[PDB]
């Protein structure tokens, strides 16, 4: 972000910044393929990245905003926010770890199930798909 | 009558075993008390549909014998029937009652039914409302015929209803006449 452009437009939040990263680096070549994007802006994308950047909280203001038809995993995603960060709930966990297996595990935009999977810690055998890019 | 799932010869020993659990008082309970714990035993059999219905039938019917205390001070109902009745239910024991009904000697079957079909109400309405509530959180917003089945017991018993009390009025009459099957009506509309 520091380096040319607009020099983002906005401001320099953090959020911003990276939806520079999203954008601008490569995401894309010239725009493209198989991303959920609401107002030219991947959601998953932003939210798998602002948590990889450490910024959880910012992450799940994103969701919040969402306009999203999952929101069950909303919920989940904030209290796993809330606590020490290893979410918890002698309550659903469990509910969380079906959908995750019946809806998503065999489908999906992969930042999405990354999402899940990383917060979920829903599917042991680890591995994702799409967007591993670096060691 | 298990070793019988499809065979109609069924229907033939329904009459008795309705009204045998509509009467059982005559039993004892050292014997009821051993038949209700057997059946929670015997939750193992899947396979035998017809089965899980006769005993989820009986449960119904032992909710209502509890009442002298001296039998239900001694259980606990969230294991002694609560439990067993949801295990039933998931082992499709309202299905079987829909297919008794839609495919429907006859004074004792229809009064002994009738009997059952109503036990279910008045003692029953925990059970429905733990069912409707679980429908309608279960589904979300590719649903198939199939998925949307599964979950769709309550939506069964309706039929089940439906299927018994079709023509037959006598029988019908019994929920428009007095303003808990009324009771059971109001529930449903809503």
């Amino acid at each position: 972000v520091f380096g040319n452009l607009h020099q983002l437009g906005g401001v320099p939040g953090t959020y911003q910044l990276v939806r520079s990263f999203l954008n601008i680096k490569l995401p894309a070549p010239l725009p493209g393929l198989q991303d959920g994007e609401v107002e030219g802006h991947p959601v998953w994308a932003l939210i798998y990245y602002c948590m990889r950047c450490g910024d959880l909280l910012a992450a799940s203001q994103v969701v919040n905003r969402a306009q999203h038809q999952l929101g069950e995993f909303k919920t989940w995603f904030q209290e796993y926010m809330n606590s020490k960060d290893r979410r918890l709930s002698p309550a659903t966990e469990n509910k969380l770890r079906l959908h995750y297996r019946r809806a998503l595990r065999n489908n999906t935009d992969p930042y999405k199930r990354a999402v899940y999977c990383i917060i979920g810690r829903c599917d042991v055998t680890d591995n994702q798909s799409e967007v591993a890019d670096k060691t | 009558l298990e070793r019988v799932s499809l065979d109609a010869v069924n229907l033939a020993l329904l009459m008795a075993l309705l009204y045998c659990f509509d009467i059982s008082f005559i039993e004892q309970k050292q014997y009821i008390a051993t038949i209700h714990s057997r059946l929670q035993d015997s939750q193992l059999w899947k396979l035998p549909g017809l089965q899980a219905t006769v005993r989820l039938a009986w449960a119904l019917a032992l909710r209502g014998i509890s009442q002298l205390p001296d039998v239900t001070a001694l259980a606990e109902f969230t294991e002694a029937d609560e439990a067993m009745a949801e295990l039933a239910i998931a082992d499709n024991v309202f299905l079987f009652l829909m297919e008794s009904v839609v495919v429907s000697q006859e004074e004792f079957y229809i009064r002994r039914v009738h009997n059952l079909i109503t036990d279910f109400l008045a003692l029953m309405p925990m059970k429905v409302k733990q069912l409707r509530n679980r429908a309608d959180e279960d589904a979300r917003m590719m649903g198939n015929e199939p998925p949307i089945s599964l979950r769709r017991d309550l939506e069964h018993l309706m039929l089940l209803i439906g299927e018994l009390y079709k023509k037959n009025p006598e029988l019908a009459l019994e929920y428009w006449c007095p303003t808990v099957l009324s009771k059971f009506v109001r529930q449903m509309g809503d």
